[PDB]
């Protein structure tokens, strides 16, 4: 319990954030919430990252700049489904993190 | 949750009666309360491994509490890292009791400990 | 201090649940207070304390405290609630700072503009400044990228765009892009053109007209 | 019942020097600081300056100390803001707040109750509308106003006899200092030959009505 | 957090309370830190032959 | 030992905030950090206040208000000397405070 | 330090000859030395305190060092109302793992308040 | 932190294994011996009831 | 998002330790950099990451980060390290803001100011405005608040203050207020004064001349 | 060696166009994008506009978007800022920027290096100083420079004969549009009458050369 406590008190919250901000993504309608959400999403994939697997949220943080960028140019509908292909990418990495700790 | 404890029996009957002299055997105590102490909360998950501590020596040639005190350290010490982790809680629990008792420590060879962590990581990571 | 207040617009039907996020820059206790400000009228107190209700509004109105992160929630939007909502903090008499303000718009399905070009008038060319109207009417959501055109070149610096709001019958705004150009330059070149990027629209439409 | 009333606004030239008073009653100004906010059009609110006639104490915005001065007078029970060197963006509405005294209750209050509020416009000059016609199944057709000055202009379409579909948007502020605003309205195409449009403007602070007729 | 850090002194003493009550009588013990239980079939009478052992030397 | 710290992870952060601040003060010698550290100070005295006793900081953030207050004329040296006073009132609290505990 | 320790026992047998409710005058002088001092050193001079009256005591021995021991631990008006509290708790601990009030509390506390 | 916890599960172990190893109502009130002979009367039992 | 920097204005001698506090509206992971800015020349990058040193600029300069709380502190000043701070954050390409700035000033002991004053020239009354002139040399720090009394009234919204730089020999500032009127207004009234209020001064002191 | 330099600043009329380039030297603009902060005269550093020439991709500031268009040319190794409708609140000083591409150390660089900075002013006219006296009661005595535009000018005593003593503050942007400065000198008040103080004043855009003098 106190091993898996250390990463949960270290990562969980990094890890909450992201899947928390990614439904607002699939829930917003404009592109002044997409670009909002976009930005807790990216500030905690950095911030994660500070905690191979290294080299996993490099490709992550690439998506969320290609998802942002789509969002900066006014196309809400593409960065939604510009989106759809992070959540395949966080969930790998979910799933690889709880098999190492 | 009774059902793996049945097949537990059985399975650690089966490995004592043949067991290859020298060698270890796969702790599959270690790898029931894990199991049950890992999704249920901590108050309930640090009782749990207790009362399966205390079933293993009652059903076991050791003094009451040996294993107990080392599934308990087990139970609170713990996924790869956290088992790892959690394994090596038992073994202190043991030399705590050896300690405490104020006993002599038989000797253990290198490969016991690794034989035993590892068969048991064999059986804890499917479940 | 300051004060950040996000969504800056958000849309909602009757009944539905709204969320508003207030983070003020600092800590600031529990002083902040939510306005509601009606358009065209003095605003109204609905929290007090980041944690209390006014009396005198609705039961449905909430707010809460999480560290330095404020919110306030409405349980379900009946049609009076479609106002601006503004975050405010109090630390101070000195310190008052107002949040950007939320507003929140009723919710339908999306219709696509349709989009008109007016040339200018030949009255408007004899005081010397010619100025072009690109129309949109009827659309939604309120989110309309107008560019102008002339000459197949992007004209940008010298266009204004107003946007009516909701109609009380089918809750469609209506844009209105306006390019001022001196009479010396609206002679130069023959062609102009405002294009319209809409979620309702397919393609970008180009509605044009050279003379 | 407790209520707040402001005066003092209108049109001011640039740098010129303006009076608003906040005359409250219901209460005393001596149990309740009053608090002056400022919203630009089209814009969030935005704090101004305070004074506390029981202390005598005085606090302005960063954006605007050394030009405004807030004075109280009990005596006449109202709050005056004293506005010197106004420049082009103290253009607003002006709120007069009201705020309790530490400790206690009505401190956790804040702004509980607000006064109406009265607009303060910098201008120029003023000068009326200048209506041009727009040239157009739906067909769209309009009257636009443009160079006029200041607020508001009401556009009727056929003395008000057509009133289905009009659009009059907002005003908007151009570079050059005055306002700009196009109303249209949408006709079957079948009908536009048929009746004449016209479109009547009336500028109540110039004195301005224009009657322009649209054709195709 | 702090009920579960100290439900852990609370049952770790239990645990050795148990052991110094409960240790053979024999001097010199060779301890089995192997966790091997007894044979299924003998399980009718190993926990009843234990239990009484442990019991024997509980009370007083 | 668990009762004691327990009060300590409710206030006693709140107490470190008031006394690091009540330095600052005395060491700056310009209004604008003398405001600054008193904000940040009252924002604690309030903060402490949620979690007779409560009545003793109605004269604390009293007494703020008039340092602060003072501080916002730009007679930096009366702030100074009124935020003296200020420390003997935050003493008391704390004594107060050791006991109840 | 010392002179406390020997004024306590004499005191102690004083009370005892002249009483039919009484202040636990071990409890205050266990906390007093676990409050000052670091966790560790608190937790093991608490149980020597209780085991020293638990010897002088016509009682199984072990009985007081536990219940000292939990007090020390759960332990100032706030806390000594839990400390006390706790004390209790490890009385009807052994009790009950064996198989086998107010008055002290506020006797004791007239003397662990001014200590 | 983790130490101190650890200490008291090791000095909460001797104070119930001499409970155990020493046992009527028990007497909650702190009472010590009128102020010597109490101390050698009670270490004596203690050794003895160890042996048996 | 928003970022704020405080102190906005800090002194300390060759030899201090200077610590400069940048706090972030919302959390920025570790992306945070510190720029140096000499008066008149572009900004020079200090710290990365907000806790990397970057390669060239001395090893004194040190960054560290607390959640969202940063700082910047120079181990022990050198009379090179004279001149504007900025906190920047850059998040992402389009999301960058920096802070309002921080100064830092040399420290001296405190010096009066000498106060004058100046009537308008009888030349300038010929073009149409009269301006008088307050003026104070050599004095520390550099809040000096100036009032200007017109027939016993406070005049305000028609005064402009500049203040010099750190002067290169004794570190003392110096201020001049103009008050700005014209003929019309300046022939009305027939006294006229300014004040100033530092601490270097006992007691307010007032320059007047009347004519 | 990486530099950057910029071109193009100058007087521009307000509602009028100026382009601003950014001469890139020692790298190549494809792998690293280029972005414009300005620095209004005695204030922060702001963010305006940037191009990521690599992806093409392109943003700018809420308060400049809709004006400014920045593009870059990779064959020529610069990037260009189109400048449209500049206001008032666009005098400042624009510095280019250079960053480096996710991923990997070179994105935490940030603004790593910087260009030299050219300033860009708009401007209503400009015309010449007019210095007026200021006529001495130690004896301070200078020379007030009123209604100047733009910046600089230099004010030397007696031909630069005297230079201790000397302040002159920085100008003060008045309402009107024009700077304002200036320049004191204290003197012993006994050779106050012996000796004549001479001010003279230097306005290189307008060619503009005044002599004035400074009497009791």
């Amino acid at each position: 319990h106190a091993a898996v406590a250390a990463a949960e008190a270290t990562i969980k919250p990094a890890f909450e954030t992201l899947n928390d901000n990614l439904k607002v993504i699939e829930k917003a309608d404009n592109a002044a919430q997409v670009k909002d959400a976009l930005t807790k999403m990216r500030a905690a994939a950095l911030d994660a990252q500070k905690a191979d697997f290294r080299h996993g949220f490099d490709i992550l943080v690439g998506q969320i700049d290609d998802a942002l960028k789509l969002a900066n140019e006014g196309k809400v509908k593409e960065a939604q489904a510009a989106a759809e292909q992070l959540k395949t990418t966080l969930a790998e990495l979910q799933k690889r993190y709880w098999a190492r700790t | 949750a009774l059902v793996y404890l049945v097949l537990l029996l059985f399975l650690s009957g089966l490995l004592q009666a043949l067991l290859p002299e020298g060698w270890p055997a796969p702790d599959l105590f270690l790898v029931y309360a894990l199991w049950l102490a890992a999704s249920r909360p901590p108050l309930l998950g640090l009782a749990l491994a207790f009362l399966v501590g205390l079933l293993q020596d009652l059903l076991g040639f050791g003094l009451l509490g040996l294993h107990a005190v080392g599934l308990l350290l087990a139970a609170y010490a713990y996924a790869l890292a956290a088992f790892a982790l959690a394994f090596l809680g038992k073994w202190f629990g043991y030399f705590l009791v050896a300690y405490w008792l104020r006993l002599d420590l038989p000797a253990l060879f290198p490969w016991l400990p690794l034989g035993e962590g590892l068969l048991s990581l064999a059986f804890f990571w499917p479940l | 201090i300051q004060m950040t207040q996000s969504p800056s617009s958000l849309s909602a039907s009757v009944g539905d649940r709204v969320t508003i996020t207030c983070r003020a820059s600092q800590s600031v206790s529990s002083a902040v207070a939510w306005y509601q400000q009606k358009p065209g009228k003095a605003p109204k107190l609905l929290i007090y304390s980041a944690s209390s209700l006014y009396s005198g509004v609705p039961s449905r109105f909430s707010g809460s405290r999480s560290g330095t992160d404020f919110t306030l929630t409405i349980s379900s939007l009946q049609p009076e609630d479609f106002a601006t909502y503004y975050c405010q903090q109090y630390l101070y008499y000195s310190l008052v700072t107002f949040g950007q303000g939320t507003k929140v718009e009723i919710k339908r399905t999306v219709a696509a503009p349709s989009v008109f070009i007016f040339p200018p008038s030949d009255e408007q060319l004899k005081s010397g400044t010619a100025s072009v109207v690109c129309l949109l009417n009827n659309f939604y959501p309120r989110e309309a990228k107008v560019q102008w055109k002339v000459d197949n070149a992007l004209q940008s610096g010298n266009s204004q765009e107003s946007v009516t709001e909701q109609d009380s019958k089918d809750s469609t705004y209506s844009l209105s892009s306006t390019l001022t150009l001196s009479k010396a330059d609206y002679e130069k070149h023959k062609v102009y053109a405002c294009e319209v990027t809409h979620q309702g629209l397919s393609s970008p439409v180009t509605k044009s007209f050279n003379r | 019942e407790v209520q707040l009333v402001e005066s003092g606004g209108g049109l001011v030239q640039p740098g010129g020097s303006l009076r608003l008073s906040c005359a409250a009653s219901g209460f005393n100004v001596v149990d309740f600081s009053l608090h002056w906010v400022r919203q630009a059009p089209g814009k969030g609110l935005e704090w101004v300056a305070y004074i506390s006639s029981s202390s005598g104490s005085t606090s302005y915005a960063d954006s605007v100390k050394g030009r405004f001065t807030i004075s109280a007078d009990t005596s006449k029970n109202t709050a005056y803001l004293q506005m010197n060197s106004l420049r082009a963006e103290d253009t607003a509405v002006y709120y007069c707040a009201r705020w309790g005294y530490w400790p206690g209750e009505p401190w956790w209050k804040a702004f509980d109750y607000w006064g109406q509020g009265t607009l303060v416009t910098v201008f120029n000059q003023i000068k009326g509308p200048s209506v041009f016609p727009l040239a157009p199944g739906t067909a769209a057709l309009g009257c636009l106003v443009k160079d006029y000055f200041p607020e508001p202009v009401t556009v009727s379409w056929n003395s008000g006899a057509l009133t289905s579909g009009v659009h009059t948007f907002p005003a908007v502020l151009q570079s050059s200092g005055l306002y700009s605003l196009s109303s249209v309205v949408t006709v079957p195409s079948s009908s536009l030959g048929t009746q004449t449009y016209i479109c009547n403007v009336n500028h109540k602070p110039s004195n301005t009505k224009v009657d322009k007729k649209v054709e195709p | 957090h702090l009920l579960p850090r100290f439900l852990l002194a609370l049952l770790l003493a239990l645990g050795l309370a148990l052991a110094a009550l409960t240790r053979p009588l024999a001097p010199g013990f060779a301890l089995s830190f192997s966790p091997l239980t007894a044979f299924p079939l003998h399980l009718g009478h190993r926990l009843g032959q234990n239990l009484r052992a442990a019991w024997s030397a509980l009370s007083a």
